[PDB]
């Protein structure tokens, strides 16, 4: 028979150096692409940063104004 | 693995208050949920006519990149048409942007995530739940 | 061909054309052929128009006929940007313009398209759009 | 994109793949033979016979219910 | 072991009754996708309709016009 | 399998003309075929100021239906640049659609089809071939 | 966000602040951020620009930090269409505009974007445009 | 879209698949921690810096060879 030599399938990688690691209890990571940046959290914790910061204005969307 | 719809109200609800009890349940539903177009069409105006469009816009972004935004095609004008006539035929009067939102998830076979459920109530076909 | 299209036409002018069939849009239709698209909006307003229609069952037919000879376009997250930027844009200046008209204008605008519509005056109102009547 | 053809039941037929497919709407065309290549298009969709075929009711749209 | 039933892959065909059919000399042949229509052409001979037809006015492109 | 990229003089001398030795030439060549959309852009402006122009842009549909059409874009743009300074640097005029179509089949390795292969006989660092 | 995308930067803008790196641009390139690109066609002329310049090695790297900032649409057929259409709508009307700059406004009218240019006189001869001058 | 974290070399590492990928001109990302989660954005690109930052050569463009 014959067959083929490859090479094993790479992937983009980002470092974590020990003052920003993770803690240990996450071992899965769900990551997010928001425009030019990317989001990194825990598995079942996906909206956490989503929810304790990025405020709206008071004046955002007090008046639906459907017609 | 899509399942729930998010209406324009429970938007609306969820970007100005940011309530506890929604945030677990985005947290356990990720990856199922969805809006329809028409719903980013009417977030977009609401960042747009605002004091500060693009800090609203930037709030908007994050929240749309962690679900799906579905394209209004014919199949959901479809179940729109039909539903807006079903709903002639009685005395219920529902608003035009809610109207081609209920036809998408029912073209879809979606779950419409509301606000308040009292205004999807009359619609056949499609199943509600509250959220709130 | 998806490059082809030029012209997108408003709910107005379907109605027009489809109630009375009149020999100027014959023509124009004719000319331009192969190049005519709606949004799913306008197809929303005629599924809707037929539904409760004395007689569904053949006004549903003869707008399916309408609709294979010209293509329907999705109403998609670029369509829905320019329609809020619109409506903002129309509060500013008191304009009214009605829901519908507001999302096909947003639709075309996001792709360069030319609304053919029978009540122009109403769709001026809106900045960076041509528009023209084929009445 | 290059294709083959074959015979089902008594007749011939053209093998039309994925990336030039017909929609659903189709399911009649009209061939027109042009020397050794064949022309097919979907049937009876013509302008001047639509303007001239069925009509719609006299209460079709009589009123747009556009709020507003 | 355990696996699974299946359907066989269909596909969408065009009938040709014997008044329109295609020479026994053809057994490949190349379609082309133009508009809403498409072209059924022998193998090797895929420009033919477009030569010997699909003419242009005269005054196409007389002047090129490159500034 | 994309080998030739087919320049806008040699589009112009086969669609108003139709020769023989081209029919040959294109139906062997088959699917290795296509052109820049500057290209496409020059096609498509001499239908609109002809006087059929409906008929001459379904001429051209059919001429491109059986090509494929290649975006211009950043690599294509950056041959371009330095084409455009290699030549400044001689006494050497080139156009301006025909210099984005030269570093444009350069930026993919391709060989350029034209009507006159004299002025495309300065530009470095690509091949070219008469098909008249 | 693809869909976030509003502005066009034209060739003259972008050689009007390289250049001289203007203060009243600077506050308007921070107010919009992230939704500014430019066309293939415009990062054309600017590699051109550095590479026939007394020092290629250094303006390059400028040019690319420049880019690195905003977004490169590719010259589409879309684009490539709307380019063929103005330039007949120009030859009907005796307007004349810069080859460069016509593909410019094809591509941003294909897809209904504002034109950020240095020379809004120029541009304001097209029809179904929007410009704004940021100088 | 939910990855793996695992270790390389020394230091932590996390997996980014192809859909979430960052382009090649990034080699370079700044991480910020907020509570349990990470952001990462590429490093240096604020307009306020290169407006600061190295400037172009006084002849630069300034013949525009456009022609017509």
């Amino acid at each position: 028979m014959e067959t083929t030599v490859f090479l094993s399938n790479r992937s983009q990688a980002v470092r974590l150096p020990k003052a920003v690691a993770l803690p240990e209890n996450v071992k899965r990571v769900e990551v997010i692409a928001v425009g030019r940046t990317r989001i990194i959290t825990p598995a079942g914790e996906t909206w956490d940063e989503w929810f304790d910061g990025h405020s709206v204005s008071a004046d955002f969307m007090d008046n639906r104004e459907q017609p | 693995m899509l399942k729930f719809m998010l209406d324009t109200n429970i938007c609306i609800f969820t970007i100005k208050n940011k309530p506890a009890s929604v945030r677990e349940r985005f947290n356990l539903n990720q990856g199922r949920m969805c809006i329809s177009s028409v719903t980013l069409m009417e977030l977009i105006y609401g960042a747009e006519k605002s004091q500060m469009p693009e800090r609203n816009l930037a709030v908007i972004e994050g929240f749309v990149s962690r679900i799906d935004v579905l394209d209004y095609d014919a199949a959901a004008a479809t179940h729109t048409g039909q539903i807006r006539a079903e709903l002639a035929r009685q005395g219920r009067p529902v608003g035009p942007f809610d109207q081609m939102i209920a036809g998408h998830a029912r073209s879809r076979g979606l779950i419409i995530v509301t606000n308040n459920t009292r205004e999807f109530e009359r619609v056949g076909g499609l199943r509600t739940e509250d959220w709130s």
